[PDB]
């Protein structure tokens, strides 16, 4: 009801692409007998079609005049509704994963600046230092804020500018 | 006209892969910038320029050689055995007149 | 077997050991996952 | 006697420079006297590839 | 023509004047260390603005800048 | 003693080429170069292709004045040889520019005073304020 929108079970448009989707594929699969290869796959493929279209229409997913799904993005709406996996979740697990990269990154090419020549390390990696430091950061949310706190990570402005 | 080659001019070892741009001495000396790596691209086929010796030039030219042709026959046994394994070559040569022909099934 | 595993921290190596289990990794999350458009809820 | 001791790390206070802020040793203090008596090495290239620039005595400050 | 200017910020490594096209400066008194020259530009009628002197020059910052002015016969390399 | 140019100066051998020697070398310039040139040799040209020289002072002349140098820059890289410069106006007028000091401007000669240059750092110069005149590119000091 939000935006105009209507749940996507009942929107006719909707079952009109999935019956000519379904059309469409059933024209050249009646081209090859029951035993071969090719009838098993287009066989398959029908199958997690019509998967696709059965699991999409559950907790919720508005479907507009066009009977195609649309996202709801806004908090707030994904709340007081069930709307909070389109995308609100995939936000936060997105800057979990980024979060864990840029950690980790930081963490390697910061141990490597005190031995001589770093250069060579970023040409040739410090392959088990990697391996240590992307199986220690998926606690980053509390390194993060608590180095934030140390102040171990603002340099006291002692870079190069020109202004 | 005869043969001269020499025995064990370079002997086999993993040394000088670890230090890149070996053949060219301004940059197996360190990448202290971001253009190292793109210079030791432009360069390592670059036969003359690691050393005026013509004649490890036509060494290395003469392996190259073999270097390309070696990537050519893989090329053509992963052509045959396309056709071989996956496709349709027995149908297609028992009716060449409609059935297209296809060789790589995703 | 020294210069070799030195040699394996360059770009023939993660890089290409790197993209390489995070492609695999994906085809395998959407091939046992079949179409995910949107979260359990 | 001049300058900073040798093999002391030291920073870079010339507006115009590459190297600004950031520390670098110095190679020799030139005691022969001169406007620009302190050479300081820097292991970083610049754009032009020069490790080295030598400045004046009232542009270099204390360490980090 | 074009104004070349020289600072004091210079070591006379000699070295952008075995590197200019046109032989336009000179290298005579300075009180240095080992060599102690200083350069400086007593003629520029010929100077064509070509910035070779300047890649040469390890000063930092360059010890020559040339400041780009009006063209001519010399300065736009022109055999015709 | 820096020598003057000298007409009728013999040439070296050579076949023609397209370069340069142009209505510009007629009525606006021309440069000329000598050097000494002993132990008869080949050599090659800016603006050409390759020469022999006899041996003894010999004389050539180009059209822009780098086609010059270039060739003095090439003595020395190979055998110490020692050219000079002249200049020519429309009216007939003689300059010697290259080498002035006789030893190769790289090199200092005992004692000259220089021009165009002023005691300060590298940048520290003057904001666009108070630079109103601009006289087209202002030496900063004059
Ligand atoms: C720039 C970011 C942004 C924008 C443009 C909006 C915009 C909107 N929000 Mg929202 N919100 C946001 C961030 C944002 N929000 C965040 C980060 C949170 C988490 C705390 C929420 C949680 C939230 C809730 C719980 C609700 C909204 C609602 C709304 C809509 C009505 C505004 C309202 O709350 O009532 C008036 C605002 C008075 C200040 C509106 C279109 C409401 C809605 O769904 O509309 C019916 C609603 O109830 N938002
Ligand atoms: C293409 C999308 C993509 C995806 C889906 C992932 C997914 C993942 N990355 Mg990766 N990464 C990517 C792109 C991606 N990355 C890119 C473009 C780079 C730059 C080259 C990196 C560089 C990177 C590093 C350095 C690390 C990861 C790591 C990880 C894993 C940590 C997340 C986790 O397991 O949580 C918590 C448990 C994870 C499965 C970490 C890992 O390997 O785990 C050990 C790790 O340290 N990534
Ligand atoms: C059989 C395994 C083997 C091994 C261990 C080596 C090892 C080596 N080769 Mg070699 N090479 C091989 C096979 C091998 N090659 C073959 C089959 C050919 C013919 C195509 C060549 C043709 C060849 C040339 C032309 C050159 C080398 C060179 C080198 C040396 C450094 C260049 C390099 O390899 O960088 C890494 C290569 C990555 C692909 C190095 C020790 C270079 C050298 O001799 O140093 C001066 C050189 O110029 N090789
Ligand atoms: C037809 C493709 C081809 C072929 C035949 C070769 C062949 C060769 N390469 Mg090469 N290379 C290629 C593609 C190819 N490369 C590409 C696409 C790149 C990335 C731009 C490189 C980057 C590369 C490097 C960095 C080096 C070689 C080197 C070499 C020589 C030694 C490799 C060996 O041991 O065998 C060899 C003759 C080594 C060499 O020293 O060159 C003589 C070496 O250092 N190659
Ligand atoms: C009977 C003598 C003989 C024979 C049979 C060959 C045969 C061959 N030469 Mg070859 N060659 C010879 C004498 C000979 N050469 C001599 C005396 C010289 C002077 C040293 C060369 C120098 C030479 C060069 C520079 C090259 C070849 C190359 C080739 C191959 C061409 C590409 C090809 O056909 O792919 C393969 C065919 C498979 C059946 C080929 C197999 C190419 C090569 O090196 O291949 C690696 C190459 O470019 N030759
Ligand atoms: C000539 C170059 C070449 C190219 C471009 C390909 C490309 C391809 N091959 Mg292939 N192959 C080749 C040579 C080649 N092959 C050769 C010489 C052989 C003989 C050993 C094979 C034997 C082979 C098999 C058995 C299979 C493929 C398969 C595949 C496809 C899967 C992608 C993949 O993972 O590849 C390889 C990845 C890195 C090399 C792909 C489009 C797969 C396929 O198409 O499914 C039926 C398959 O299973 N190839
Ligand atoms: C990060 C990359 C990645 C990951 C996580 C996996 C994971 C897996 N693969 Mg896979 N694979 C990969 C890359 C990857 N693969 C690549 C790049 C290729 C191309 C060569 C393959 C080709 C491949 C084949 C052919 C098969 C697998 C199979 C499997 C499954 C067997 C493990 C199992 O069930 O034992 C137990 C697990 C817990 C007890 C497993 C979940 C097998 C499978 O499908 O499972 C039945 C199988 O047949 N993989
Ligand atoms: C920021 C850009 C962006 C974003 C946010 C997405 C997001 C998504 N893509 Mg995608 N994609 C993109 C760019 C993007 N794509 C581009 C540029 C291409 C061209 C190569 C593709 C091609 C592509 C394909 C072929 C597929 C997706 C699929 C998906 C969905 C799978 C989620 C998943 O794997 O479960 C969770 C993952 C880890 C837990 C997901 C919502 C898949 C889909 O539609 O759902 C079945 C699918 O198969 N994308
Ligand atoms: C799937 C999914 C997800 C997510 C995941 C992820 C996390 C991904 C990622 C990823 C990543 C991690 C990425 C990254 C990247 C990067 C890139 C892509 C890049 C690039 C490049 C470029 C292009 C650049 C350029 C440049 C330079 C070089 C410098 C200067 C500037 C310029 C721009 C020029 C989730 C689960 C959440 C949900 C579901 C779905
Ligand atoms: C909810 C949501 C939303 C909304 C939002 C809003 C409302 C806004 C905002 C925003 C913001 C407000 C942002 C910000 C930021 C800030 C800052 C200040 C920053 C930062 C950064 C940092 C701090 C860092 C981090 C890191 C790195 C990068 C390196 C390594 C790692 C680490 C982590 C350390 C949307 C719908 C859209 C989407 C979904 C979700
Ligand atoms: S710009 Fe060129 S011609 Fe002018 S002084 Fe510099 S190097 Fe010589
Ligand atoms: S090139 Fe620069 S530093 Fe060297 S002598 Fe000339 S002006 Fe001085």
């Amino acid at each position: 009801d939000i935006a105009g929108l209507t749940p996507c079970s009942e929107s006719k448009a909707y079952n009109k692409l999935e019956r000519k989707e379904l059309k469409v594929l059933d024209k050249r699969l009646k081209q090859y007998e029951p035993g071969s290869a090719p009838y098993l796959a287009l066989q398959a493929t029908k199958e997690r079609t019509e998967n696709r279209f059965k699991t999409y229409a559950k907790q919720g997913l508005l479907c507009g005049n066009d009977g195609l799904p649309h996202l709801i993005s806004d908090p707030g709406l994904a709340l007081r509704f069930n709307h909070a996996g389109e995308v609100f979740i995939p936000t936060f697990g997105f800057l979990y994963v980024a979060g864990y990269i840029g950690h980790v990154g930081r963490q390697y090419i910061i141990l490597s600046k005190e031995d001589a020549k770093p250069t060579d390390k970023e040409i040739i990696l410090d392959v088990p230092l990697a391996l240590k430091l992307a199986f220690q950061g998926w606690a980053w949310p509390l390194a993060s804020i608590q180095e934030l706190r140390n102040g171990s990570l603002l340099e006291k402005d002692e870079n190069i500018t020109v202004s | 006209v005869k043969i001269a080659v020499d025995r064990n001019p370079v002997e086999t070892n993993f040394e000088k892969w670890a230090k890149p741009g070996h053949f060219s001495r301004a940059l197996a000396k360190g990448p202290n910038t971001t253009t190292w790596i793109w210079n030791l691209h432009a360069d390592a086929h670059d036969f003359d320029n690691h050393t005026s010796d013509l004649e490890e030039i036509s060494r290395k030219v003469f392996s190259a050689h073999f270097g390309q042709l070696g990537i050519i026959l893989i090329w053509l046994s992963g052509m045959y055995f396309h056709g071989a394994r996956f496709s349709n070559y027995e149908g297609w040569l028992s009716d060449p007149t409609h059935i297209k022909p296809s060789a790589q099934v995703v | 077997m020294k210069d070799f595993t030195t040699y394996l921290s360059t770009a023939p190596v993660v890089g290409l050991g790197w993209a390489i289990f995070t492609s695999g990794l994906l085809i395998e999350i959407n091939r046992f996952f079949p179409d995910p458009l949107v979260f359990s809820f | 006697e001049i300058g900073p001791k040798r093999g002391s790390l030291v920073k870079v206070l010339r507006p115009e420079s590459y190297w600004y802020n950031q520390v670098g040793k110095v190679v020799s203090v030139d005691q022969s006297g001169i406007r620009y008596p302190v050479v300081v090495r820097f292991e970083n290239q610049n754009y032009a590839g020069v490790s080295t620039n030598n400045y004046a005595l009232d542009e270099i400050e204390e360490v980090k | 023509a074009h104004v070349v200017k020289i600072y004091d910020t210079c070591i006379g490594c000699t070295q952008c004047v075995r590197a200019c096209p046109l032989d336009v400066l000179e290298m005579v008194p300075w009180d240095g260390c080992k060599a102690a020259q200083m350069a400086s530009s007593p003629r520029t009628e010929d100077c064509v603005g070509c910035k070779r002197c300047e890649t040469a020059c390890p000063t930092d910052f360059l010890s020559v800048r040339v400041y780009l002015g009006n063209e001519s016969t010399r300065s736009l390399g022109l055999a015709y | 003693k820096q020598p003057e140019l000298d007409p009728d100066t013999p040439s070296p051998i050579f076949g023609g080429s397209t370069g340069g020697l142009l209505r510009k070398a007629q009525v606006e310039e021309f440069y000329v170069i000598t050097w000494e040139s002993p132990k008869e040799q080949i050599f090659e040209m800016p603006t050409g292709g390759a020469a022999i020289m006899r041996k003894g002072p010999n004389l050539l002349k180009f059209a822009r004045k780098e086609q010059c140098m270039a060739l003095t820059t090439q003595l020395r890289s190979k055998f110490r040889q020692t050219p000079c410069f002249y200049r020519v106006y429309a009216d007939g007028k003689v300059q010697y520019l290259h080498p002035k000091d006789g030893v190769y401007p790289e090199k200092v000669n005992a004692g000259r005073v220089g021009v165009n240059q002023n005691m300060r750092s590298i940048g520290k110069n003057v904001d666009p304020i108070k630079v109103v005149k601009f006289t087209g590119s202002e030496p900063f000091e004059i």
